[PDB]
């Protein structure tokens, strides 16, 4: 799954490797699969774009 | 709509019934201008055909084909069509056609098919699954038969991987046989690939050497060159008309149209991938095709 | 983005009848998609299959 | 028994043709497909020419006109004429059998001719 | 007549980058403002195509591979790059095609032709020099057809080989740029289709000498690889390709 | 056994290594008819039937399909659609006898 | 059958080997050449068929 | 059986995704339900079908 903002908006995306672990494929082990290319963040927003298990992505970069 | 509500007593309100659609008026068939005929004397009736292992491919070209003297033809006992039909085959414009002669005993006349099997097929000749065309076989026991033995034609016996189709080995190479180098007399002695038919007219049926011609086409890709006896009609403005522009056939209105089409293009298609617009040949025009009026009743 | 519900219901209407009209591109195992190159090319035995 | 013996071979100039002969004795010489195989030193062999009862001759697509096969069925011999000799074609020069109603299994083999070219 | 050049500066081959260039017509079929998937035989965006340089000294007429096909870029003033060779193993053993653009004519030759090891044309400072081959025996096929020709033109072809037929494809763009390759679009259009039936893993640029030694005029061709993949094309009002994306490039244009 | 009583020895319930077979230089003869030799070592059979005698070198061609002759017409017949491989090899050094 | 005859003359041994492909079960199969065993890979594995 | 509505879902979703899994193992009219031995065992044009 590929995760993006609009193209007005940015090129940058995310990619999510479903129910797959992360030695198997800014790399982030969610209980969705595996994320690459968006940076793990400890605060907590709205969720923009879902991912899944909690997990959502937003741009502000792409953050997770 | 007594019919359609299958009752004879039709309540109040509106009743789908049918699709009114109009019929055409006449059938315009254009076909490029092209008079030369195609050289199929030169093949069929050649004096010489190459063996199996080293068939002959010619390609027919911007010339038209008479089919209808191959067909009608007694001479042939076999005429096995594949992806066409040999009656219809003089109402459809070809573009790469390819001839390929050679010479096979009796038996394997049934192998010059799509998805057979055996030494020609796999080592000699492969026909694709995809094939289109015809496989025509007749019997040159007269022509290729000598009272001591013909040895001119050889097929390739082994080979180390099953053919590709449309692929020619020409290729003679020795090959070795099992745990020991062909590096001399010193191993295994080495086996040969290409065998001789043994072509004797005492022979019986089966065994007798067999000319097989197989003509392959491609199916309206680029501009065809390679059309039939058809003659070409006139060309009628904005009326319903069953249309045959190079073997496509059709329905709808002919009408002027701007799109600027490249040099290149010739037809255009929707999503649907039914033809749009079309280049008429002989005038070089772009006619749009827009489909008959049609719709619900 | 205020109106998404209308052009969500718009949007996948469109793509239903767009799929309905790409599926004529297929020929299902057929020789062609095309029915008149079909009935053109094939005596009606093979052409009816 | 079965025997092939094979002359002609030496040191010769390059363009200068060459006469080799392969005398079969001990079987008939007819039902049989007579073929010209080379091997130089240091590479594996070439197949040079083949040649039936009938007098069919098929020759190498990678090299062409420089040799001819001719059968003789008299005196059960087969000879091959080389024209237009090239320094590369110093080799060693087999004669091989082949049953005309089997595969192509070469059977019995030449003892083998040498051919040096050099100027 | 063969000639060896021995006054060849020794330096590596180099590499750039491919951009959004090397995208054809993939069939002869009008289409307008649509979105149209392909898959066939392309050059992938971005990718390193290899840089060959003729400057005074050097003169890059190497060995290259064929592969699935050729992406075949030239900036060139003043007209030094005249042809190509396609073939197998360039000798008379086995079939060989010729192209060539001469001071009049194209002209297109199927033969077994015996290539020499540095083939060249020459221009005299009027083209009197032309040393590609020493015979040519079996011929099948010939095709005699128009002139197809700081850098100022750009010269783009596509070379391909399937089912016995060579498709080229060609683009001429008017350019002012210096030394690399233009960074945009534009979509090539099918030059020719050729019968020619024939084995082809291997090519070879042909060039053109300065006499008045030898001296080579400044020109530079870029050689990439087709590779089977996926566009998504864009076709205009006007039945144009204005942009393409690669399906497999990157997750956002796929 | 003789031609006219040729062995017939019925190959069943085992594995068939033709590798060894093929591999084996004795043989001077390993000709197929029906299948590939390169292919024997993939496939699988019901049964084999081996057929086993002693016949003269100029009459090794006669065991062939389509093949007239007299060892084909009184001795031993294949049919024209026959499946299998026909080997022979030389027996000079064990059946001949001076006498 | 004597030594001092040529090739032609001299007795050769004849096996033929034909193939049965009825509707009895295949018991005659080709020789299993077995590889090596890789663990902890996505490998594709055929065990006995 | 308080919480049947919920375990009734979760059930009725289990047996779907198990009868998906276990149409696999029917041939469908053919002569095997792998593809495998349906590619090993017949040429392509049959094994097509
Ligand atoms: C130009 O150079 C090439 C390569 O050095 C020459 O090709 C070789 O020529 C020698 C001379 O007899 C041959 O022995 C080699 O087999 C050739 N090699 C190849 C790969 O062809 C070529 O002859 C030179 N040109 C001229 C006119 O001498
Ligand atoms: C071959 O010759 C016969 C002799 O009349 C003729 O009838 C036949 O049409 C010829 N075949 C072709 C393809 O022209
Ligand atoms: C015949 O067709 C060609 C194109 O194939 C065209 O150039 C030519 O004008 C046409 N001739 C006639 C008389 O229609
Ligand atoms: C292109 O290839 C060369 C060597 O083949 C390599 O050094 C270079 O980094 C490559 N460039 C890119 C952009 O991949
Ligand atoms: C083309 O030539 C190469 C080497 O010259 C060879 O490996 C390849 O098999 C050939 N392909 C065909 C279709 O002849
Ligand atoms: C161009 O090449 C053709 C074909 O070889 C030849 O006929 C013609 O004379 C050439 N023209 C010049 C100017 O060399
Ligand atoms: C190719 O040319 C050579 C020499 O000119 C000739 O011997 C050979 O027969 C030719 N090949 C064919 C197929 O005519
Ligand atoms: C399409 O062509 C028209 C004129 O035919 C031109 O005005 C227009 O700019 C073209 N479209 C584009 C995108 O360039």
């Amino acid at each position: 799954s590929v995760i993006t903002p609009g193209t007005n908006t940015s090129n940058q995306v995310a990619v999510l490797y479903q129910g797959v672990n992360c030695t198997e494929v800014n790399v982030f082990q969610t209980r969705a699969g595996c994320l690459i290319g968006a940076e793990h963040v400890n605060n907590s927003y709205e969720c923009d774009i879902p991912i899944g298990a909690g997990i959502c992505a937003s741009y502000q970069s792409i953050i997770a | 709509t007594k019919c359609t509500l299958k009752s004879f007593t039709v309540e109040k309100g509106i009743y789908q019934t049918s699709n009114f659609r109009v019929q055409p008026t006449e059938s315009i068939v254009r076909f490029p201008n092209i008079t030369n005929l195609c050289p199929f004397g030169e093949v069929f009736n050649a004096t010489r055909f190459a063996s199996v292992y080293a068939w002959n491919r010619k390609r027919i070209s911007n010339c038209v084909a008479d089919y209808s003297v191959l067909y009608n033809s007694a001479s042939f006992s076999t005429f096995k069509c594949y992806g066409v039909s040999p009656t219809k085959l003089n109402d459809l414009c070809f573009t790469n056609v390819y001839a390929d002669s050679f010479v096979i005993r009796g038996d394997e006349v049934r192998q010059i098919a799509p998805g057979q099997t055996g030494k020609i097929a796999d080592y000699n000749y492969k026909l694709p699954d995809d094939f289109t065309g015809c496989v025509i076989a007749w019997n040159s026991n007269n022509l290729d038969s000598k009272v001591g033995g013909n040895y001119n034609y050889r097929y390739r016996l082994f080979r180390k991987s099953n053919l590709k189709p449309f692929e020619r080995d020409i290729s003679t190479e020795i090959y070795q046989a099992g745990s020991t180098p062909c590096n001399g007399v010193e191993g295994f002695n080495c086996y040969f690939p290409l065998q001789s038919y043994g072509f004797q007219p005492t022979n019986g049926v089966g065994y007798q050497p067999y000319r097989v011609v197989v003509l392959s086409f491609e199916l309206l890709h680029a501009p065809a060159t390679v059309c039939g006896p058809k003659k070409s009609t006139n060309l009628v403005k904005n009326k319903c008309v069953n249309f045959n522009f190079n073997g496509l056939t059709g329905t709808g209105v002919l009408t002027e149209s701007n799109k600027k089409f490249l040099p290149f293009q010739q037809f255009g298609r929707d999503i649907a991938d039914t033809t749009d617009a079309v280049r008429d040949p002989q005038t070089l025009e772009i006619l749009d095709i827009t489909p008959c009026s049609f719709g619900g009743v | 983005s205020a109106l998404g519900k209308l052009q969500d219901v718009v949007n996948q209407n469109a793509q239903a009848l767009n799929t309905l009209v790409k599926q004529l591109s297929s020929n299902f195992g057929a020789i062609s998609s095309v029915l008149n190159d079909i009935l053109s090319r094939l005596d009606p035995p093979e052409a009816e299959v | 028994e079965v025997q092939l013996v094979e002359s002609g071979g030496g040191v010769v100039q390059p363009g200068r043709s060459l006469r080799l002969s392969c005398a079969a004795s001990g079987f008939t010489f007819s039902s049989y497909a007579m073929h010209w195989v080379r091997q130089a030193p240091g590479k594996g062999l070439e197949w040079i020419g083949n040649i039936y009862h009938d007098g069919s001759t098929f020759y190498n697509p990678s090299l062409k006109s420089l040799v001819t096969i001719s059968r003789d069925d008299s005196t059960n011999t087969l000879y091959l004429q080389m024209n237009s000799l090239r320094a590369e074609d110093t080799a060693i020069y087999y004669c091989a059998r082949v049953w005309l109603y089997g595969s192509g299994y070469m059977d019995v083999w030449g003892k083998g001719t040498l051919v040096t070219v050099s100027s | 007549q063969c000639v060896n050049l021995t006054t060849r500066t020794q330096l590596p081959p180099a590499y750039t980058n491919s951009f959004t260039r090397g995208v054809y017509y993939p069939d002869k079929v009008f289409r307008s403002s649509v979105l149209h998937s392909t898959q066939d035989l392309f050059l992938p965006f971005f990718s390193n195509v290899t840089w060959f340089h003729a400057i005074h000294k050097r003169f890059d007429n190497p060995v290259l591979p064929f592969n699935d096909g050729v992406y075949f870029a030239s900036t060139e003033k003043s007209n030094i790059i005249r042809g190509w060779i396609f073939g197998t193993t360039l000798d008379s053993k086995t079939q060989s095609l010729l192209i060539v653009n001469n001071a009049t004519n194209v002209v297109i030759k199927v033969c077994e032709f015996q290539f020499c090891n540095d083939p060249f044309l020459g221009v005299y400072y009027m083209e009197s020099e032309f040393r590609v081959y020493s015979s040519a025996n079996n011929c099948t096929f010939e095709y005699v057809s128009q002139p197809f020709l700081n850098f100022k033109n750009l010269r783009e072809f596509v070379f391909k080989n399937i089912d016995g037929y060579f498709k080229i494809y060609s683009k001429h763009t008017p350019i002012n740029l210096v030394r690399d390759l233009p960074q945009g679009f534009s979509a090539l259009e099918p030059l020719v289709d050729l019968p020619i039936g024939i084995n082809i893993t291997r090519f070879q640029t042909l060039l053109a000498l300065h006499r008045s030694g030898w001296t080579a005029g400044a020109a530079a061709y870029y050689v990439g690889y087709l590779q089977p993949r996926t566009f998504l094309l864009k076709y205009n009002e006007n039945g144009t390709i204005t942009d393409a994306v690669d399906c497999a490039l990157d997750p956002l244009s796929e």
